[PDB]
């Protein structure tokens, strides 16, 4: 008996989709999200040259 | 002689004048109410704090001893700690607050 | 024996939070007055009765609300404050000591300036030692007593004039001319830089049993 | 960590002109391929054009500002593990996330 | 430990330090009435004080 | 107190020193002035031979403690009317008794106590401990059910 | 600009000496309060002081000059030095003597009817 | 310094109203029996350096 | 309060004064004394003090019936509630302790530390018999009309200092249910 | 925090550390301890 | 503007709770249904969004009630500044304090 | 101070004489402690003092100290490395202490 649990979207663990977890395998497809991958070295170096 | 006269208004000691009762009543009047209502009874509570802004406004009578507290307590007492006992620094000490109470912009 | 009289005790609260549990317009001011001085007679609570042989020492809880049970003083008799005197007199003997958030109760639930100092005075003999928020639940009792003072009389202006006075309106807002513990300037009222603006109203026998009702129903699951 | 409080704000901001953008628009997703993302959502009106532009880009800085913090955090991180000189990190004290 | 006697006498010997007291006096006396100089017997300031009075 | 007075007299007859006292009180009255222990004590062999204008040194001296609020330059009055009496031998003039040097800020703590507790007697020892303990408890069991009563 | 800047900063810090000014009533108030809870305290303690008025100081004065009246079924008391004085008799008359002063009192007054001073003994 | 009364030489170090502390009209130091907690008689006592 | 109660004998009320002017003079035996002319006041007031002391403390020492709430501190949130009597005369506390592992659903040899839970949300653990009798002539309990109990509460928590395989399991089943 | 209750059951408080290091083994332990004398403090150019 | 200032406009829940319970009784409306609230107003003009929360959230005035009153709050636009966007957000000074901030 | 406080200049120097001054030594007297006790409470309980402590809200004494204690001025002596001031700098000669 949680006194207090946040309002997660899927409620609990069961609910939530499998096909969808399994999208967060796939690369970063800038179509999909816009987010362009790190590389965090030669972006650390050159990321304002 | 004003200064002459000014040792006589020293040494006999100045009294509160009734301003301070008077802005006193016309400021809170429900503070006055109470004592309005608690005149001359021994009082546990003191609704005189209001109108003694601090301590040196109570040159009245001795130690700061606000007037509207003595009433129970023995007349001799009352005596003990008028006007009448004050010690000489504590009645050049008066007229100072005193003046400085009434020439002061805020107390 | 002395266990008898924790026996004793527990039925003595029980019917004790019977008396405060009334909330009813069947418990006036003479009937309150009436059933306290027959449950103080009754378990023989006046001070007098020996160190043994005395119940207050396990009327846990529920002396407290009986002793602000009794705040507004019968409008019947001068045995008004004795009752009241005698209740914290037989704590004090059993050493018990008083909440503070218990006393401002007390005064938020006077009536008035008359019954206020009724109470301080009786806590003068009753050998408190007196606290600053003593003083403070004191003088915000005695300025909500003026503020309930001008809400009367612009209740009753409004009801005779029909609609909002420009000066029920600026006291509705602005609050008492010249208030002491003003509420405008809240850095004024604090002890311990805490708030203690409790007696600001009324504070019934719900607003009491609030306080205890959060209290407990925060122990059971926090 | 990130001052997530930071990231959590900028990105409410970012759905919230998002739908204060939607809340104009007919036609969103009048488009058949995917790529195309929320801003430059052509539409026939150029009094709501001109308006869920504005929105749109909007939309896209404060979503910048949340990669930026942990754009910048990550290099960070990367600042301290290639750093060339001795950089003795004396933890005195918790250390969430980064 | 203390030098010049700020510990000495104890506290109870100043209340009994008065006037009608020459029994508390006389306990910080010479035989002649002396006072014991201050390099001597160092005695606090107040109680110098006191006892002179 | 305001003032402490140790009046050392002369034992005359007490037609002669209770006359004393009447004119000294009596001078205090009518100088504004309050009486508060005037004690007495029966007489003692001094240290110091007193002499009169007789120029006898009387070895042996009956005492009066006599304290006293009044008005602190009536003080000089009273006291040059005591000391040019013909009977007095010295009074010991206390002022410090509102301010001890032992204090030091709360002004009526040592006011309102008397001289025989700012200046603690020879006689008293190790017991007026409990005793004031208990003189305290006890008066300040009523000291407010008391004062509530006008 | 900085007009402005200074202008508000100073409107700023005249309020807060405002402030301060109100918070110090309030504290001088406070002040009052455990000033009064002090003081009527050694005030109750001196309704005690037992006040002799000039009505009477004349029977006091006797009463006084009367504490060793050379014959009591007590002990006397003792002095603000405490000594057992000499108890006397009447209008005058060193008629009870201690023990450390009859030995020094009749050597110098070979002539007096004097007396050794017997304190009431505790065993009666 | 060889005056009397200038011993306490310049001791800007202090915080007093001067630099020459001799002439702080303040507080005159004791000269013999100061100092067995701040070096000499002269120096700030150690509750105010 | 052993000096609240007003006193046997009357305590004539004069000034402190008084009591430095009272010694009066003895001849014990064949030798002069100085005796206080109220020491005898003093010692049966001062025995009628202590005695009320005695009476007091012995009171509070007394067998004292409350009621009991000992919530369990830990993730598996149980609050278990029984009428206790007190007998402040270590003998208690222990027993308290088994009785609380018995309506706990524990073994009575469970290493368990109890703690006060004040009236203000802080908890403070007790180990003693005259540590539960301040504990009590303190906490009077804070309780709600509308329950009805017998007894005063009193509010302890229980602090276990064995968390088992078991317990463990509780906890991370329930942080995992939660996040 | 707001909800802690699951894990905060096994809190991992600090150790005593002053104690342990108060209480380790002293090269310079003494059976009844004495406090030392006072050094030499240099009172002038006068006097070194 | 002066942003010392600010920090003391809002009023305290002391005043919050003495409007409400003085309200209750002079306006007569029942306590349990009195809720005081607070709306701060830009400093020195008034964004479309301030008027939108005038009109919407503190009077009644929907739409058709609006557009024939104030016929130009379709044609406003006007917005909050950024030097003048954290006028609402005040400094949180705590019971401590009280000598040192406003 | 002894010629503050005790000035013995204008005197034989004996033993006795000198204007002892009682102005600056906390008394030792058991005056004080037996005639100012109070059958109230002290100030500390009277909740007499507003004020509590000048600098508002310090860590160690008012609100709970977090975090090491720091006995040298180590971060006190900290420069700013940053416009806004979220970094500190305390270089040596040879180490540099980033905070």
């Amino acid at each position: 008996r949680f006194l207090l649990r946040p309002r997660w979207s899927p409620r609990t663990l069961q609910e939530v989709l499998d096909a969808d977890v399994m999208r967060l395998h796939t690369s970063l497809a800038y179509q999909d999200e816009g987010i362009a991958p790190l590389h965090v070295p030669t972006q650390c170096a050159k990321a304002n040259r | 002689p004003v200064q002459k006269k000014r040792q006589e208004q020293m040494l006999y000691g100045i009294n509160i004048p009734e301003t301070r009762q008077m802005k006193f009543e016309q400021e809170h009047p429900l503070l006055a109410s109470a004592l309005r209502q608690l005149d001359g009874q021994p009082k546990g509570f003191p609704f005189w704090y209001k109108k003694y802004p601090t301590r040196r406004h109570a040159y009245g009578n001795r130690f700061s001893i606000p007037d509207e507290m003595l009433e129970g307590y023995g007349e001799e007492m009352k005596k003990a700690l008028s006007k009448e006992m004050m010690s000489i620094q504590e009645k050049q000490f008066a007229q100072e607050a005193m003046y400085m109470e009434r020439y002061a912009e805020h107390d | 024996n002395e266990i008898s009289a924790m026996e004793r005790a527990s039925e003595a609260r029980r019917e004790i939070h019977d008396l405060w549990m009334s909330t009813e317009k069947m418990l006036d001011l003479e009937n309150r007055v009436r059933s306290v001085a027959s449950l103080i007679e009754k378990y023989k609570l006046d001070p007098s009765t020996p160190r043994e042989n005395d119940v207050s020492r396990g009327l846990g809880d529920a002396f407290d609300r009986l002793l602000l049970l009794c705040v507004p003083l019968g409008k019947d008799s001068s045995k008004g404050t004795d009752d009241l005197e005698r209740l914290m007199n037989l704590a004090g003997r059993n050493g018990r000591e008083i909440s503070v958030r218990t006393i401002q109760h007390l005064f938020a639930r006077t009536d008035s300036f008359s019954e206020a100092l009724a109470v301080f005075y009786a806590m003068r003999r009753c050998h408190v030692a007196m606290n600053m928020e003593a003083y403070y639940a004191m003088l915000y009792s005695l300025q909500r007593l003026e503020e309930e003072g001008w809400a009367q009389r612009f209740r009753e202006e409004c009801e005779e004039k029909g609609g909002v006075s420009e000066q029920a309106m600026d006291f509705v807002v602005k609050g008492i001319n010249n208030a002491l513990l003003p509420e405008n300037k809240p850095w004024l009222g604090r002890v311990m830089f805490g708030d203690r603006d409790a007696p600001a109203q009324r504070r019934e026998a719900r607003d009491y049993d609030e306080l205890s009702a959060m209290w407990t129903e925060r122990y059971r699951d926090g | 960590g990130l001052n997530f409080e930071m990231l959590g704000f900028d990105l409410h901001m970012a759905e919230m002109l998002r739908e204060k953008a939607r809340a104009i628009l007919n036609g969103v997703a009048s488009v058949s391929s995917t790529s195309v993302m929320v801003t430059t959502t052509s539409v026939p009106t150029k009094a709501q054009e001109r308006e869920v532009g504005q929105l749109l880009r909007d939309a896209l800085r404060y979503e910048d500002r949340v990669d930026d913090a942990i754009r910048q955090h990550a290099s960070l991180i990367w600042r301290v593990y290639t750093a060339p000189r001795p950089l003795m990190a004396l933890t005195n004290g918790k250390c969430r996330g980064t | 430990k203390d030098p010049q006697g700020m510990q000495r006498p104890s506290p109870e010997v100043y209340m009994k330090l008065n006037y009608k007291n020459p029994a508390t006096i006389s306990r910080f006396l010479t035989r002649t009435g002396h006072m014991y100089p201050a390099d001597i017997l160092p005695l606090n300031p107040e109680a110098v004080a006191k006892l002179r009075v | 107190v305001f003032y402490a007075f140790v009046l050392v007299m002369k034992p005359r007859q007490r037609r002669f020193t209770s006359q004393a006292l009447r004119e000294i009180a009596v001078a205090i009255y009518n100088n504004g002035g309050l009486i508060r222990k005037l004690s007495n004590e029966g007489v003692m062999r001094p240290y110091s031979r007193f002499r009169d204008a007789d120029n006898t040194p009387l070895t042996y001296a009956r005492y009066v403690t006599l304290q006293v609020d009044m008005g602190e330059e009536q003080m000089r009055k009273v006291e040059k009317i005591m000391k040019e009496h013909q009977d007095v031998f010295i009074t010991l003039n206390l002022n410090n008794l509102e301010r001890p040097v032992g204090i030091r800020y709360f002004p009526l703590d040592t006011f309102t106590r008397l001289e025989e507790e700012i200046n603690w007697p020879p006689q008293t020892s190790a017991d007026i401990y409990k005793q004031l303990e208990m003189n305290w408890k006890e008066f300040s069991r009523t000291r407010w059910s008391n004062f509530l009563r006008n | 600009k900085k007009r402005l800047e200074a202008k508000q900063m100073t409107e700023g810090r005249q309020a807060l000496k405002k402030k301060h000014l109100d918070l110090l009533r309030e504290f001088h108030e406070r002040q009052f309060f455990f000033w009064y809870e002090r003081a009527s305290e050694r005030l109750q303690s001196m309704n005690l002081i037992q006040y002799i008025p000039q009505s009477r100081v004349q029977e006091h004065i006797e009463r006084e000059l009367d504490k060793y009246v050379a014959g009591k079924s007590e002990a006397y008391p003792l002095n603000f030095v405490g000594q057992m004085p000499l108890v006397e008799d009447r209008e005058g008359n060193i008629v009870e003597v201690p023990e450390g002063l009859l030995t020094n009192h009749v050597s110098e007054h070979p002539e007096s009817t004097v007396k050794p001073h017997q304190p009431h003994e505790s065993t009666s | 310094a060889n005056h009397p009364n200038r011993q306490s030489g310049i001791q800007f170090l202090t915080h007093y109203n001067t630099h020459q502390r001799f002439r702080v009209n303040k507080d005159y130091i004791d000269y013999m029996h100061w100092g067995k907690e701040q070096g000499q008689a002269r120096l700030p006592h150690r509750h105010q350096r | 309060p052993w000096d609240i109660t007003p006193p046997e004998d009357e305590v004539s009320l004069q000034h402190a004064s008084e009591i430095f002017n009272a010694y009066v003079l003895e001849r014990r035996g064949t030798f002069n004394v100085v005796v206080h002319r109220d020491t005898e006041k003093l010692a049966a007031w001062n025995r009628q003090r202590q005695e009320e002391y005695h009476a007091y403390r012995s009171l509070r020492a007394a067998p004292h019936p409350r009621h009991v709430y000992a919530r369990l501190e830990g993730c598996e949130g149980k609050l278990v509630s029984f009428d206790f009597v007190f007998s402040l005369q270590t003998a208690c506390l222990d027993a308290l302790k088994r009785q609380v592992l018995t309506s706990f659903g524990m073994p009575d040899g469970r290493d368990i530390e109890l703690g006060w839970y004040l009236p203000t949300l802080d908890t403070c653990p007790i180990h003693n018999d005259v540590e539960i009798m301040q504990l009590l002539h303190a906490d009077p309990g804070i309780e709600d009309p509308k329950a009805q109990l017998k007894y005063p509460p009193i509010y302890f928590i229980v602090k276990r200092n064995c968390l088992y395989f078991s317990e463990w399991a509780y906890a991370v089943k329930h942080q995992l249910l939660l996040q | 925090s707001v909800y802690a209750n699951a894990m905060a059951q096994f809190a991992i408080c600090r150790q005593p550390w002053n104690e342990y290091i108060n209480l380790l083994t002293k090269q310079d332990s003494t059976p009844y301890h004495v406090e030392p004398q006072e050094k030499p403090a240099y009172r002038g150019r006068k006097r070194g | 503007e002066n942003s010392w200032l600010r920090n003391r406009q809002l009023p305290h829940r002391k005043q919050m709770e003495g409007i409400a319970r003085r309200a209750s009784f002079v306006l007569g409306i029942p306590f349990s249904e009195v809720r005081v609230r607070n709306l701060l107003l830009p400093p020195t003009y008034l964004d479309k969004d301030s008027i939108v929360r005038i009109n919407e959230a503190v009077l009644g005035l929907s739409k058709e009630e609006q557009r024939n009153l104030a016929p130009w709050l379709e044609m406003y636009q006007k917005e909050l500044d950024s030097k003048d966007v954290d006028f609402c957000s005040l400094m949180k000074s705590t019971n401590e304090e009280e000598w040192l901030t406003l | 101070s002894h010629p503050e406080h005790w000035n013995k200049m204008f005197s034989k120097r004996r033993p006795g004489e000198g204007r002892i001054d009682l102005r600056v030594l906390p008394s030792q007297s058991l005056l004080g402690p037996l005639m100012e006790q109070s059958d109230t409470q002290g100030a500390a309980y009277f909740r007499y003092d507003n004020r509590g402590h000048s600098n508002g809200r310090v860590p160690g004494l008012n609100t709970p100290f977090f975090g090491e204690f720091d006995r040298k001025m180590m971060q006190a002596m900290s420069r700013p490395l940053n416009a806004d001031r979220t970094i500190t700098g305390n270089d040596g000669r040879f180490s540099k202490t980033i905070m």
